[PDB]
């Protein structure tokens, strides 16, 4: 489960940390956010290798653009480098669900959805992965453009938690990011084990689980 | 190793001359006389068989070559250059025409293809021009009878009658006097033998003279019967005996 | 004169001038010495600087754990040939689990150099190499010349004023050949040998470059304070 | 991608105190168990290494030529070709192992199981296995095909671990190999009575026994067996 | 393929084929570039030895690379077409991958890169062409004017001229162009460009071409009568 | 049709301490229900204080280790005998593995060593080169048997402080090399009992600042 | 090696000229004169055959004037063999454009591409350039009637009236003198012949030494006809203008 | 004519020796290495006063830890810079680290001799490559078109090189501060430059471990030029 949404205070990016091989839980501490550059973020869904290798390579391509043009790459240009690359490999079996999120003065806060079929979409809200439906249900219900930064951060965290619970192939921990004009800011790693019980107690939700 | 000569060996001199083409034409001038005459009902092409040795069998060396059933070629200049051009000419008549349209090319278009091969030897890397001039006589349904000259440059011109090689200047003057637009094929053969006697010095008979015609269709030379539309080749090479018969009434 | 335009042209006396000019690049190059016993083989190299503000050009290149060379002439050509030796040493290890024989190393350099003396467009290599190694038949020293001529020797020297060091090794032959199981003494003999090729300048700490390979000694290069012992 | 047509059955081998033993029957098996005698599957490479090959015969004969080719190549510009720079079992194995793996990676494998048996220059016994997948492993006892299932269990009673190799003599090892070959004859439909056995000993060199036959077989008890349960006659 | 190294070094450290390419440029008709406060103007000479010309269809001296960038040149006309085509292809290629039109500096750097590559590639001679590349970066009102030459060096100019008698018109611009206060309006900038060409041209009839480029893809070519009015005004003020 | 892949069984285990790291593996090589070898090492010293194992298809595992050892050799040649840091090795192996993304190496790869601050490091890779630094990782046949045990005994997961009503977790702490080798030995004897492809022998390579030390222990041969 | 025998056909002189291009232009200056004149209602192409022989077949001969498509023709000056290579290329380029867009190729696009091929032979390949200058006479629905020339350099330019080959200096002065913009085709025919008649190196200009062609809108309602004049039609137009 | 890869009777490659003559004609570039950083300075040398001097880029960033100054046929440097940037970024992709300054230099020098009858001629430009890495600290290298590179404590290339190098010989010591090195580059540039040195016709840069590679603003360089003049008048 990965989501990214635009609001008054910038972009919120939230992801889980579970990796699975069939029904086997391979890891719970996987970094599904690649940091690319100080104003650019990438989410990873689908093949772990495909996403990790082609987003680490996208950071290299973005660095080269800034060395040759003496200017940071735009979110539009960075997203299209990745989308044009995966389109070359179309039908070879690459599996990727990715979101390129960043701020630049000329674009403002921007989110691009890019997948291995070659789809490239600009949007205010995106949820990608097996748990995307669970995340969407929470986000869409409580999403306002004029959300406070503190509320937006919580909603992203809360939306991943919802997906982590209901989706078998999502879980482990929640990783939170906030993107503004000054760049992206890490808002920590929240273990779902501890988070779930805190949220249940404070929010009064999750009444379907044996309290 | 490998062909490192990927640059032109024929270039413009400050005077605007293409040296290697000019020199190729000089080689043609040294060549044995050959001529062509166009009649109303056919075309004749003729040349001397300059025999290298009397021990040599002059029959085996063919200066007059069939290109298609209705097109024949003779040359002046370097024999080997002619032999490979005939091979390339026969093949291009098939690859670039017959295998596409299911019929043999018209004279002007086969000439055009031969001209193209000779132009390429003028501009391509690591090659000299062909040291020959060709006279190509042919017939086709929509253009009728025609006679073309092709030069080392790749240039071609249609002729009523002409000559190339050793005694061409004198031969062309002779043809200008004798040629009219009402000539029958037998008359053109007669004039061809008269014109060629001037340029030949030694023996003048059917064994030292090579002569072919583009005339009527020859059913007897086709090799099969049963298809009415197939009436046989218009190209016929005259025999040693057939030439000697026309030298008595000369 | 008329026959030195390229490497594909013999002279009327049967000489290849482009090869002989490549050989000349080596004579201009800084002196390097090679010598061996039955147990160890040593390379000693006089490194050359552009000026006092510059570093000293590295002369010794490692090819494997059991083999390496010193260069005199065009350094970039030494890089090309040493890289080729590294790959051939590496091919021998990966495919045959076999350390490449120093003799075969010679044969491969010879055949690579030769092809560049018979083909138009290409040029001969402009560097001479001294290859030392320890393989299954003990210690070895080779002299490579870009003509393609490779020679197995007890000792030798190449570069400017190399004849001095080569004469010394010719005299000392019977002494240094029997320096078995004593690295420091064999190096000392190599340092005393290169000293016969010095004029005005003497061996300093950042000037001298030594390398050694042997029975229980991997190919190791000594530079800087590590060669202070032998001055 | 291919399918093997004519194949050789199991190759069996073990280490003893002073060397290794390798053996293989001389038979070519066709499609529906059709047989053909007259196929040597033991390839002596030099005088310190024997290569035993099972699987496709055509691919075996190709590998045979590579090894003959390899010996020729090693001699080229090599004064010590018959001494210090002579081919070693470890070199021959690594060449074959390299070829098998790059052939499987091109999806055009050599359909074989190979055991390289030899003694190294320092007298160390060398026994290693490679197959069409390029999979390699070493053990005190090595066998291919049926041999892995039936010969290995018998050979492992003699040499279960590395520490048993010094205690095992050539007389014991040869008996164990010759006994194992008889068991394979009893129970393998693609085996033959005739086999070849090769001994590589550091002290005595390489001994190559050819045209060998299975002897002291037990068949007498067959007369007492009647029907498949209830039949008395 | 034809491999021969045609551009090589001489003992004195010069590359004659690159330097002989500059001679081809010096032979070319004069081209001038003047950038104002809120515009750039490209003036171009047309030799008057060619009458009975069809000015409708004849290749124009100023070429649009994109809707916001223009390229003029001095030197071999045939060579210029190959640089203009490559530049036009790269302009559309940049829009396709970066989702933004080229900066004037980027388009210059590309053309200069092509010109450089032909100075150390086997089998090829350098371009007998220098270019003036002018326009406005996307969403930017700062005027840009760059020059390229056969060697492959490029640089930015307040004003610059290339081609035959360029040294004369460069002399004029060096004393008549103020860095601290450039031509404020379009009229002022066009006038200074025409004035600078009138030092060299001969007559101000069908011999001078003017193209005015303004921000946000606003490029227009002036007609004969429009240019002729500037010629008439300058000559009347001169007589003093 | 020819199948280019096989399963040679075996299981491997990496654990990172404070100032050390261990990489363990059983020495049994199998195909189907046969034992190929009772002692075939698949944990290798690669130089620069990096130990490696590529468990799964032995041919692909041997090929990858061979290629990485060669990568270390050429890193020395090309970068003035610079030491290859464990993080740099990990990135290099990603590129080796992803190089064959469309004809993968059927191996689970684990490397162990010290990071540039001298602290114990373990990296684990999927077949196509996705990698992650971990305190603890088991790989191969019996990974599913060993991994939950390590969660409990190394990372103290699901253990709470007695009396605290399950509010205060059992505090994380670094284990000694002696305590880690105990967990490795018990992990493998446990896996030997319940997994047919695991047994014969256990080879542990321990990596400290002093270098690479080996320990061997017998396992049941059934 | 082979470096010894390389003429280096694609290099600059110290003055910054292309040797082989300059020498090719020298070649073309000796070729028979070709004149193109563009009127308001059509285009004239007139060319002089190179010293004709009496026994040359005049009626079934094509030396100077070639058809590229139904709307575009060229007059040749230089090596005929070289011209035919380029003409066949141009004929293919025109059909490629028609196949792609289902529209007849605009005149300038065909000219630019043929000119770009010539340019290539001067900048790379190490081959001699094409010893050919073309006069392109064409019509399209954008610019209407158009005259262009190209030369071995690969440079091309547009014209109201132009000459290539021999005595262009003399020919261009006569055209510049008598040409005007509101001219008719019939007037342009008379100008073309009068110009050749005065510049020719021959004693007198006769039908047998001329090739002639017009591109008119003489066909019914908004369609272009290409008329390659027969020998007898040249004989008639030569008497009608009063040159014979 | 004659071959491109031909040896002279003295044993040098003609085309390499001739390229070194092209580099002598180039504008001056000076590098000084210290324990506090490496300073790079260049003579811009505008051909005309109308040419906007800020558009003359003869000091170039390769990575955050490696800078580059050029002298000679500067157009030839574009593909060398491209290769260096690609090598630096590619090495970071393969090994997740900064690439050694020596390894980057060695990579650039491997292009140098890839010419013959590959590209048609050697490069006509010399590079000063200045950088920092953890192993060998602050480094300055001189990359020639011969394929050879030397490390230098200080180095001048271009028209005024032989004069500038003699001045660097006396002035350079192992205890130079960064501020001292900046003034020293400006001092030696003003000595060998034709036109009078100001912030428009000269450019300074440095590479420090902390802030990486930075090209100095005209305002910053102007203050150091003013500081330089006062200190020379002070004694």
């Amino acid at each position: 489960t990965t989501l990214a949404f635009r609001f008054q205070g910038g972009i919120i990016v939230a992801v889980d940390s579970r990796a699975t091989a069939g029904n086997w839980v391979a890891s719970q501490t996987v970094k599904k956010v690649i940091e690319i550059n100080p104003f650019l973020l990438g989410t990873m869904a689908g093949g772990a290798a495909d996403c990790q290798f082609w987003e680490t390579w996208l950071g290299s391509q973005c660095r080269l653009h800034e060395l040759r043009e003496k200017e940071r790459i735009s979110v539009a240009a960075a997203s299209k480098i990745l989308s044009n690359l995966v389109y070359q490999y179309k039908g070879a079996g690459l599996s990727m669900g990715t979101m390129i999120c960043g701020y630049t003065r000329k674009e403002g806060p921007t989110i691009y959805y890019v997948d291995s079929d070659g789809t490239r979409l600009k949007g205010d809200i995106f949820c990608v992965g097996s748990g995307q439906t669970f995340a969407y249900g929470v986000l869409d219900s409580n999403y306002k453009w004029d959300l406070s930064v503190e509320d937006a951060l919580y909603l992203g965290k809360r939306s991943i938690l919802a997906a982590a619970h209901r989706d078998a192939y999502s879980g482990g921990s929640v990783n939170l990011y906030h993107v503004t004009e000054d760049g992206w800011i890490y808002h920590g790693n929240h273990d779902v084990g501890e988070l779930f019980w805190k949220v249940k107690e404070e929010e009064g939700s999750f009444n379907n689980v044996i309290g | 190793m490998t062909d490192r000569y990927s640059f032109s060996l024929t270039t413009f001199s400050p005077s605007g001359k293409l040296g290697q083409i000019d020199y190729a034409l000089t080689a043609v001038k040294q060549g044995v006389t050959s001529l062509g005459i166009k009649a109303t009902n056919g075309v004749v092409i003729a040349t001397e068989k300059k025999s290298s040795s009397p021990l040599a069998m002059s029959e085996t060396l063919s200066k007059v070559s069939l290109l298609t059933p209705d097109i024949g070629a003779v040359y002046s200049g370097m024999g080997p250059d002619y032999r490979v051009l005939v091979d390339k000419s026969r093949k291009v008549a098939h690859t670039s025409y017959k295998r596409i349209y299911g019929e043999y090319p018209p004279t002007k278009l086969l000439v055009s293809e031969v001209a193209k091969i000779m132009q390429e030897a003028t501009q391509s890397g690591g090659v000299r021009p062909f040291g020959v001039s060709l006279l190509i006589a042919g017939h086709d349904e929509f253009n009728g009878f025609s006679l073309y000259q092709v030069d080392p440059s790749g240039s071609y011109f249609p002729w009523k009658a002409t000559a190339i090689g050793k005694g061409s200047v004198a031969a062309k003057t002779f043809l200008e006097k004798r040629w009219n637009d009402e000539l029958e094929l037998e008359d053109a053969i007669h004039i061809a033998l008269l014109t060629l006697k001037e340029s030949v010095e030694g023996e003048f008979n059917g064994d030292t003279i090579e002569l072919a015609i583009i005339g009527d269709e020859n059913p007897d030379l086709l090799g099969y019967t049963g298809i009415p539309t197939d009436k046989g080749p218009r190209f016929r090479k005259l025999t040693s005996q057939e030439i000697n018969d026309r030298l008595e009434a000369l | 004169n008329n026959y030195d335009g390229d490497t594909v042209t013999f002279s009327p006396t049967g000489r290849l001038f482009q090869v002989e000019y490549a050989l000349e690049a080596i004579k201009q190059g800084s002196v390097t010495v090679g010598l061996r016993s039955n147990t160890h083989a040593v390379l000693v190299a006089l490194k050359r600087n552009a000026d006092e503000l510059s570093s000293y050009q590295k002369k010794i290149i490692k090819c494997d754990e059991h083999m390496g060379l010193s260069l005199a002439g065009l350094a970039p050509d030494a890089r090309v040939l040493s890289n080729y030796l590294r790959q051939q040493c590496n091919y021998s290890s990966l495919v045959f689990n076999r350390k490449l024989a120093v003799e075969r190393a010679g044969h491969l350099l010879c055949d690579k150099a030769q092809k560049n003396t018979q083909s138009y467009g290409g040029r001969p290599y402009g560097v001479g190499l001294l290859i030392i190694g320890y393989d299954k038949s003990g210690a070895h020293l080779l002299e490579f010349q870009p003509s393609g001529n490779v020679t197995e020797l007890y000792g030798t020297a190449i570069g400017a004023r190399s004849q001095g060091a080569k004469t010394y090794l010719e005299r000392t032959l019977d002494t240094f050949i029997k320096i078995d199981g004593n690295p420091d003494e064999l190096i000392k003999a190599g340092v005393e040998a290169i000293s016969q090729s010095l004029r005005d300048e003497s061996l300093t700490v950042d000037n001298l470059s030594i390398a050694i390979v042997g029975k229980d000694t991997p190919f190791t290069i000594y530079d800087g304070e590590a060669v202070a012992k032998y001055i | 991608t291919q399918q093997p047509i004519v194949t050789g059955t199991s190759v069996i081998s073990m280490k003893y105190d002073n060397g290794v033993i390798i053996a293989a029957d001389n038979l070519g098996s066709y499609g529906s168990l059709l047989r053909f005698n007259g196929v040597e599957r033991l390839i002596p490479v030099g005088d310190n290494t024997v290569v035993g090959i099972s699987g496709d015969i055509s691919d075996m004969q190709h590998i045979e030529r590579l090894l003959k080719d390899l010996v020729t190549e090693n001699a080229y510009d090599n004064p010590l070709a018959d001494a210090e720079e002579a081919l070693e079992p470890s070199y021959i194995f690594e060449y074959l192992a390299t070829v098998m793996y790059q052939r499987r990676s091109k999806m055009n494998p050599l359909w074989n199981a190979i055991i390289v048996a030899g003694v190294q220059s320092n007298g160390d016994q060398f026994l290693r296995y490679v197959n069409l997948l390029g999979v390699t492993y070493s053990s005190p006892t090595l066998a291919t095909g049926f041999g892995a299932h039936m010969a290995n269990p018998l050979l492992r009673k003699v040499v279960d671990r590395e520490s048993d190799i010094p205690k095992t003599t050539v007389q014991v090892a040869e008996e164990a190999i010759v006994n194992a070959m008889r068991v394979l004859y009893y129970r393998d439909a693609r085996s033959s009575r005739n086999f070849s056995l090769a001994i590589i000993d550091k002290n005595t060199g390489l001994t190559f026994k050819k045209n060998l036959q299975v002897e002291n077989m037990k068949w007498d008890f067959a007369k007492d067996i009647k029907g498949y349960g209830t039949q008395k006659i | 393929g034809y491999d021969r190294a045609l551009s090589i070094f001489s003992p004195d450290g010069h590359i004659f084929q690159v330097e002989y390419a500059l001679e081809a440029v010096k032979r070319g008709t004069c081209a001038v570039g003047v950038k104002g406060k809120n515009c750039v103007v490209l003036g171009c000479e047309r030799r008057s030895t060619l009458k009975l010309q069809d000015t409708r269809i004849t290749p124009s001296k100023v070429s649009k690379i994109d809707s916001h960038v223009v390229l003029s040149f001095s030197g071999l006309n045939a060579d210029s077409r190959i640089l203009i085509e490559k530049a036009r292809v790269e302009a559309q290629s940049h829009r396709l991958t970066l989702e933004d039109p080229v900066t004037v500096e980027y388009l210059t750097r590309y053309v200069a890169g092509v010109q450089q590559r032909y100075t150390q590639s086997g089998g090829v001679r350098p371009f007998g062409v220098s270019t003036l590349i002018a326009g406005f970066d996307p969403r930017d009102d700062e005027p840009k004017l760059y020059q390229t030459e056969p060697s492959g060096i490029y640089s930015s100019w307040s004003a610059q001229t290339i081609g035959r008698n360029s040294k004369t018109v460069r002399e004029f611009l060096e004393k008549n162009y103020d860095r601290k206060e450039p031509p404020a309006t379009v009229e002022e900038c066009v006038k200074l460009t025409v004035r600078s060409l009138l030092e060299v041209v001969q007559t101000g009839a069908k011999n001078i071409e003017i193209t005015v480029v303004k921000p946000d893809s606003d490029i227009v070519a002036l007609s004969s009568e429009e240019i002729n009015q500037y010629v008439t005004q300058i000559e009347q003020e001169k007589q003093e | 049709q020819f199948n280019p892949y096989g399963d040679n069984g075996g299981t491997i285990l990496g654990i990172a301490g404070e100032d050390f790291a261990v990489l363990a593996g059983d020495t049994r090589n199998i195909t189907d229900y046969s034992i190929n070898s009772r002692y075939e090492p698949k944990v290798f010293d690669c130089g620069d204080n990096i130990v490696m194992s590529a468990n799964g298809f032995a041919a692909d595992g041997d090929a990858l280790v061979k290629r990485f050892k060669n990568s270390v050799k050429w890193y020395h040649f090309d970068h003035n005998d610079k030491k290859l840091s464990i993080n740099s090795a990990a990135r290099n192996i990603q590129h080796l593995l992803y190089g064959k993304r469309f004809f993968p190496y059927y191996v689970h790869t684990i490397i162990a060593g010290l990071d540039e601050d001298g602290k114990g490091a373990v990296y684990s890779f999927d077949p196509v080169g996705s990698y992650e630094r971990e305190q603890c990782r088991a790989g191969g046949a019996a990974a599913s048997l060993i991994m939950p045990f390590l969660d409990n005994q190394v990372n103290f997961k699901n253990q709470y402080e007695p009396g605290t009503n399950g509010k205060v977790k059992k505090p994380l702490k670094y284990l000694s090399v002696e305590e880690v080798i105990k967990l490795v030995r018990d992990s493998f004897t446990s896996a030997t009992e319940r997994h047919i492809q695991v047994g014969d022998g256990l080879e542990i390579l321990i990596v400290t600042k002093d270098g690479v030390r080996k320990e061997f222990y017998e396992l049941k041969r059934d | 090696g082979s470096r010894r025998y390389d003429s280096r056909t694609t290099i600059f002189s110290p003055e910054g000229r292309l040797y082989q291009v300059e020498y090719a232009l020298e070649s073309i200056s000796h070729a028979g004169t070709a004149i193109g004149i563009m009127a308001s209602d059509g285009i004239v192409l007139a060319a002089e055959r190179k010293v004709t022989s009496t026994l040359l077949e005049q009626d079934t001969s094509t030396e100077k004037l070639y058809k590229l498509n139904d709307k575009i023709a060229v007059a040749v000056a230089g090596l005929t063999a070289d011209a035919e290579i380029l003409i066949n290329t141009a004929r293919i380029h025109a059909q490629n454009y028609l196949k792609t867009y289902n529209e007849d190729i605009p005149v300038e696009i065909l000219v630019r591409r043929l000119s770009d091929i010539k340019q290539g032979y001067t900048q790379h390949g190490g081959l001699r350039p094409f010893g050919v200058s073309f006069i392109y006479a064409g019509y399209d629905d954008r610019y209407g009637y158009q005259l262009y020339t190209s030369n071995p350099s690969g440079n091309y330019t547009g014209w109201k009236a132009i000459s290539v080959g021999a005595n262009t200096s003399a020919a261009q002065t006569l055209l510049q003198m008598d040409y005007k913009d509101d001219m008719k085709v019939d007037d342009a025919i008379e100008l073309a012949l009068k110009t050749l008649s005065k510049t020719t190196d021959s004693s007198a200009l006769t039908y047998d030494r001329l090739e002639f062609a017009t591109i008119r809108k003489g066909a019914n309602d908004g369609e272009v006809y290409q008329k390659i004049f027969k020998p007898q039609e040249i004989k008639d137009i030569l008497v009608k203008t009063g040159i014979t | 004519d004659r071959g491109v890869s031909t040896f002279s009777p003295e044993g040098r490659l003609f085309q390499v020796e001739y390229s070194l003559e092209a580099i002598k004609l180039g504008s001056t570039a000076i590098g000084i290495a210290t324990k506090e950083g490496v300073v790079l300075g260049v003579e811009k040398r505008a051909t005309s006063p109308l040419l906007e001097s800020d558009s003359i880029e003869k000091i170039v960033e390769i990575d955050r830890h490696i800078g580059c100054a050029m002298s000679g046929l500067t157009a030839d440097a574009r593909s060398m810079i491209e290769h260096a940037r690609t090598a630096a970024v590619t090495h970071n992709l393969y090994y997740d680290e900064d690439i050694n300054v020596e390894s980057l230099t060695q990579s650039v020098c491997d292009l140098a001799l890839r010419f013959g009858e590959l590209m048609s001629r050697p490069f006509g430009v010399a590079l000063l490559i200045a950088g920092h890495d953890a192993d060998d600290g602050y480094q300055l290298f001189h990359a020639e078109p011969s394929g050879t590179f030397y490390r230098y404590n200080a180095k001048a290339i271009g028209s005024g090189s032989e004069g500038a190098q003699a001045e660097l010989l006396n002035e350079w010591h192992s205890s130079l501060t960064l501020k001292e090195a900046e003034l020293l580059v400006l001092k030696i540039l003003k000595q060998v430059m034709e036109e009078k040195l100001d912030e428009n016709n000269a450019q300074l840069s440095c590479i420090t471990k902390q802030d990486g590679f930075k090209i100095y603003d005209n305002e910053k360089t102007a203050e150091l030029i003013k500081e330089l003049k006062e200190k020379e008048a002070a004694e």
